[PDB]
RNA sequence: UUCGCCCGAAGCAUCGGACCAAUGAUCACCCAGCACUUCUGUGUAACACUAGUCACACAAAGACUUUUGGUGGUCUUAUU
RNA sequence: UGAGACACGGCCCGGACUCCCACGGGGGGCAGCAGUGGGGAAUCUUGGACAAUGGGCGCAAGCCUGAUCCAGCAAUAUUG
RNA sequence: AAAAAAAAAAAAAAUUUUUUUUUUUUUAAAAAAAAAAAAAAUUUUUUUUAAGAGUUGAGAACAAAGUGGCGAACGGGUGAGUAAGGCGUGGGAAUCUGCCGAACAGUUCGGGCUAAAUCCCGAAGAAAGCUAGAAAGCGCUGUUUGAUGAGCCUGCGUAG
């Protein structure tokens, strides 16, 4: 079964605030994690982050990361 | 199969986090640690941490992983019980314990495997290091290098002595020390003056065990002289604090040393060295006698050892 | 993910739906698949193709004459 | 069809206790976290001959702060 | 509940009638389109398609639509 | 178990070879999970279990059952009641108005329903988010408006 924002980001040191996390499909734009809001099981919630627009910041301030529970987010091994 | 502490502990965090919906006191979690006895009981270890990360992002809002000290202690908790794949699992750069990987749990893993005599616990613990970004120490080299003496592994040797040296780092004496002994024990004389040299740039002054095993490597060569001269100006340079230990190391010409040195050659250059150090080292024997050095040695240990006849 | 050479039987097979048992009447007929592409509803009531049916093969006809749709290439092997 | 009595299903309404079950506010109390102090234990790096000396994290305690999470009280029960 | 109902094919209650029930209890409302008994001198098919027009939902693709459109029965009507 | 392009000619044939980009690893330039059985000098061939798992990489349906939105107040039927709270016609003030057109401002943070939300609750000021697959396109909220409907009232006219 595919994963979501907050199951990828439970194999990830300091709950992945730092890195770059994108859906699979995307092609060349991910989010820089700034705020897990976990929910009680572990296995959803909510995520905030910094958009990278071909790897550079396009943006000051973060914002809430839209589709976190959707199946299909992955992180970025190289950007991060 | 669980100790009754452990289960029992287990439980009160577990109701803690879960009905209680509450922080259990930090000392619940080190006396689940300090009560752990069998290889079954840290999977519930595993499982308390697990549980206590999701519940400290959860509720307390903490993003971060466990500190530094409670990583060295779970991987030395793993380790002292004797579960090395839970123990190494602390190593590990992504994992959902929140354990950070750092070189003390790494010196841990490489002590248990020293002290059970364990040559590919070396190249897991080793590559876990490589993989998971950890820099390389001289204590990790220390270890390295102790650990592969003991385990007969040249390859090791060289492999990781050049992983370190292209690393860049601070040999101490120690390691150096282990180095020359271990390749006196061989007997690579080309790597022993080598690694002699790459030490004369590291340091200046020789100390016993290394200017002994110079001397190792001139006998090889049958050359007493210039290893009477080093062992000479290394007996000068030391008050007599260790008569007992210089001694004993002349029993370890006596009684091992010869035995190391011809396990690892052919069935003719075994004659050969047979011949050749029963032909110096009585000669070395009555040189440091003349020399003025009062050194107590058992010479009819060379005829007592069961692989100088070869 | 799409048929790379498309003709009525694989034009008919990606429509489904049961239309697919007109093939053999309408490669005996019509057989170009662009003769398919134009033909109109007289022509296939002359055929024999009921009601439902026509009206999906002329659909179809429509959407791939556009590029709105292809069938599929995952039905090849039966 | 209309009027006077008796009964009063469901339901809208109005009360009343009730801290019923939540929610909110406000008190305490308990862990835990951030900065702090340590003659404490456990590690890493120099050095020193094996002892010092820094740097860590101690959660290992401390104690006014302040926060996240709980628990126990109150609200002329304040909103359902 | 809802912008809108005190809502034909929603809910609650009471009543008459009716169908199941394993017998404890449940269910129903053609004055929608067809159709059937009955009453009457007397009044039709248990049809086809969403192609058109109109409507609901959907970004669309579409999906629903007995609205409708169109066939069937009847000298019932009509300057044929 | 990566993206793009070409493969038609001499001495049983679906999937391979060549060229350019790109992620990562291995020994500063090049090269390219565990177990069983076999072969070669670590690799290859076949098979079992993989995958609450140091991010498993794409894909197809999920209708399979639901939560939620919008519509089931329209359209369709009948004339039982109703003699004026109805209808016809003309006016009015003390109101609301989904969808639709046009401006402006926002769309922040916690908790609950075994799991989540554009569902429910709380705080500010009211809210709700989805989509780099629909990323400046939808949607929601507040305020001004047009349009359309609805509620309320009333003059006159309307059986025996
Ligand atoms: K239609
Ligand atoms: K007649
Ligand atoms: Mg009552
Ligand atoms: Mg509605
Ligand atoms: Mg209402
Ligand atoms: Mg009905
Ligand atoms: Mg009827
Ligand atoms: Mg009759
Ligand atoms: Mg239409
Ligand atoms: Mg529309
Ligand atoms: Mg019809
Ligand atoms: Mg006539
Ligand atoms: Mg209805
Ligand atoms: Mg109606
Ligand atoms: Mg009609
Ligand atoms: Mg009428």
């Amino acid at each position: 079964k595919k994963k979501n924002l907050i199951e990828v980001a439970q194999f990830l040191p300091n709950w992945g605030i730092g890195y770059h996390m994108a859906k699979a499909h995307w092609n060349g734009v991910s989010y820089e994690i700034t705020k897990i809001n976990l929910y009680k099981d572990g296995r959803h919630g909510k995520a905030w982050g910094i958009v990278h627009k071909d790897g550079l910041r396009a943006a000051e301030a973060p914002k809430k990361i839209s589709g976190v529970h959707k199946r299909c987010w992955k992180y970025i091994p190289n950007l991060s | 199969d669980p100790t009754e502490a452990v289960k029992e502990l287990h439980g009160k965090i577990l109701d803690s986090v879960n009905v209680k919906r509450s922080m259990p006191p930090n000392a619940l979690l080190w006396s689940l640690i300090e009560n752990c006895r069998k290889e079954d009981d840290i999977s519930f270890l595993f499982d308390a941490l697990q549980n206590l990360r999701r519940f400290r992002l959860s509720n307390l809002r903490i993003h971060d992983n466990f500190n530094c000290n409670l990583c060295r202690q779970v991987a030395k908790t793993c380790v002292r019980v004797g579960a090395i794949n839970h123990g190494k699992r602390a190593l590990w750069k992504h994992n959902v314990h929140g354990l950070t990987p750092s070189v003390a749990s790494a010196h841990h893993l490489l002590s248990y495997a020293l002290e059970h005599k364990n040559s590919n616990l070396m190249d897991e613990v080793m590559k876990l290091l490589k993989a998971n970004d950890l820099p390389l120490q001289p204590g990790t080299a220390d270890l390295v290098f102790r650990i592969c003496h003991e385990t007969d592994s040249w390859d090791l040797l060289a492999k990781y002595s050049k992983k370190f040296c292209k690393a860049g780092v601070k040999l101490r004496k120690t390691t150096f020390d282990v180095w020359m002994e271990f390749a006196a024990k061989r007997g690579d004389t080309e790597s022993l003056w080598k690694v002699d040299k790459l030490r004369s740039e590291t340091y200046t002054q020789h100390t016993l065990s290394a200017a002994f095993s110079c001397a190792k490597g001139f006998l090889l060569e049958h050359k007493p002289e210039e290893a009477a001269a080093v062992i000479q100006i290394i007996c000068q340079a030391y008050p007599d604090e260790k008569k007992s230990a210089l001694e004993a190391e002349f029993k370890k010409l006596v009684n091992e040393w010869p035995v190391d040195v011809l396990k690892h050659q052919n069935e003719e250059d075994k004659k050969a060295v047979a011949a050749s150090l029963k032909s110096d080292i009585p000669a070395m024997v009555n040189a440091l006698v003349n020399s003025g050095l009062r050194v107590s040695v058992d010479l009819d240990e060379l005829n007592k050892n069961e692989a100088l006849l070869s | 993910p799409y048929a790379v050479k498309v003709g009525i039987p694989e034009f008919l097979s990606g429509i489904g739906g049961g239309v697919e048992t007109h093939v053999a009447r309408l490669e005996t007929e019509l057989g170009d698949l662009s003769k398919l592409l134009v033909t109109r509803t007289l022509k296939l009531k002359k055929f024999g193709i009921p009601c439902k049916h026509r009206k999906l093969i002329l659909k179809y006809s429509q959407k791939y004459r556009l590029g709105l749709w292809k069938p599929r290439a995952d039905a090849i092997k039966a």
